[PDB]
């Protein structure tokens, strides 16, 4: 039974991480440039505010 | 609508005129030009694509007849003799001045004002097709689209202008009929646009 | 007070695509 | 509704109409079409499926008839012979150009201006699939959908329009019922698209 | 346009006029002046390139004719008869007095008040290269570039100018409406000089 | 331009449960 209690506890930690850590964005693709966001450059200037 | 509705729409909207079809007519027509010189610009408008064919030892190339303005996502391209090409890039004339004197395919174009620019010269004959939009007169579609799309906005727009020279009030109650109808318009190109596209931020 | 103004003789022509 | 009921109610409120029976059609007939072209989109407008094949070494695909705009959760599926099928992607030209050149199974398209344009081109024919919103008057569908659904807006518009034809002050105050009207469809056009669905992230 | 359908278009917006057209020519050219004097410059007023030689031990240069202003993303540029060139500085007066005296190829200049000057003086004659901004009245081709583009802000200042002086209240309208297209022009000014630029730090 | 629109041939009829 220690051991199940130990078992429970590790899985709920990685299952709820695999759900949600994940780095994404909010936003409003009606001003941006679209074309430019996509791309990975050293330095690039997507326009607008 | 067939250019024909117009003109009955502006005689009944604005009071069951009988005489003035041929004011009725000058006056459209003089309100699709002004329309098109506005700063937006609709959907309807980009040409297809068209090329231009560049004579050697040349740096400037004349803009197509009637231009307005480039298209955001769409560049020169040159097609060569393989069939494929290469984006040429674009920078401001004072960023290109070093290449001159240089040797090679084009690389970089420039506005001006009437004339692009090609700072490394081809020393031979070359083409390069744009997307562009353009006045509504040159091309070639068999009927004006603004008859077809948002024929309200024209309705109410040249409806304003007779109304002007009429010196009567409800010449304003027009043309701010004419901006909702514009704004909703921009609406809709933005709203199209993006339809059905996925970004990422990489 | 020489500014001459070179002149742009170049063919200025466009072609289209037939759908 | 059944096209009758709707204009006699629009001779009772506008002030006990007789006989302008003729200019209520043509003028009502002209609310349907304006509205359409106006930013928004209901529900009822949505087309069925279609499908369309084009030829072998033609990259450009003109737009279906009567295309306003496609359906967001809804994209380009290419239908292969043997049953098999796939979604192809969406990005802008720009983007997109780079595989000029590159033979096999379609992938991307672009909007353009009037013509869809399949980069990675085949040297078959092939068929595709497609959905988008199109106008009434372009539908299959024996009835005119926007009489049954949301017919005050259409009442009160063409009255709208009827009424500030004469130059009479009630046109503010009928403009604003379109208008709550209006609101009101916008908000019930999103009590349907996320009726009962249910979300989870990933 | 064609400067017929303006005047035909002022004489029907203000009233129907019939005879004022001597006074509707004379006061609409005063407009185009009118216009070029304040501080904006449309794109259509760029000037083309220009050349120019200096003799030697001058080092004013007169200002050239029409100008009134230079090119920002453009500077002056010196060329060498190896066909080899460079582009010089700009500083103020006070900067560059101290090369008075240091000989070889020019470096920088001033704009001072009406004159160029290059402090460092060549010994023999030389070729200048140079682009600005010039009046309509001055520039080299055919057609008045005003009145193809822009029109509208033509149509109202005139018509602005020729109600304002009979006194009469519609000036501030017409002066309004004179504003919202020159606001509109700034706009589509932007909309070109930077169409389709693509930026990144270095 | 050849779409084509599917035609919708299946049966549509529906019922009610008896209180």
């Amino acid at each position: 039974p220690m051991n199940d209690i130990l078992t429970w506890l590790f899985d709920s930690h990685m299952y709820n991480k695999r759900q949600i850590m994940n780095n994404q964005f909010i936003g409003d693709p009606s001003a941006l440039v679209v074309k430019d966001v996509e791309s990975k450059e050293p330095g690039k200037f997507i326009r607008l505010r | 609508m067939d250019k024909a509705t117009l003109v009955k729409t502006i005689a009944y909207r604005m009071g069951n005129v009988k005489g003035q079809d041929t004011a009725i007519d000058f006056e459209l027509a003089l309100s699709i030009e002004r329309l098109e010189g506005q700063e937006f610009v609709p959907w309807f408008l980009l040409s297809e694509n068209n090329f231009f064919e560049g004579t050697a030892q040349e740096n400037r190339i004349p803009v197509p007849r009637g231009f307005i303005r480039e298209y955001e996502e769409g560049s020169l391209y040159l097609r060569r003799v393989a069939g494929t090409g290469k984006c040429l890039i674009k920078k401001s004339q004072d960023q290109l001045l070093k290449y001159e004197g240089m040797t090679g395919e084009p690389s970089h174009y420039s506005l001006t004002n009437q004339y692009f620019r090609i700072y490394p010269v081809p020393q031979e004959d070359f083409k390069v097709e744009l997307l562009f939009y353009r006045k509504s007169s040159t091309l070639n579609v068999e009927d004006n689209p603004w008859y077809e799309y948002a024929a309200e906005l024209l309705v109410a727009e040249t409806i304003w202008a007779m109304l002007s020279a009429r010196r009567d009030k409800m010449a304003d109650y027009w043309k701010s009929v004419a901006a909702d109808q514009m704004r909703r318009l921009t609406i809709l190109d933005a709203e199209r646009r993006l339809a059905n596209q996925e970004i990422f931020m990489g | 007070y020489d500014w001459g103004r070179p002149v742009k003789p170049v063919g200025s022509d466009w072609s289209t695509d037939t759908p």
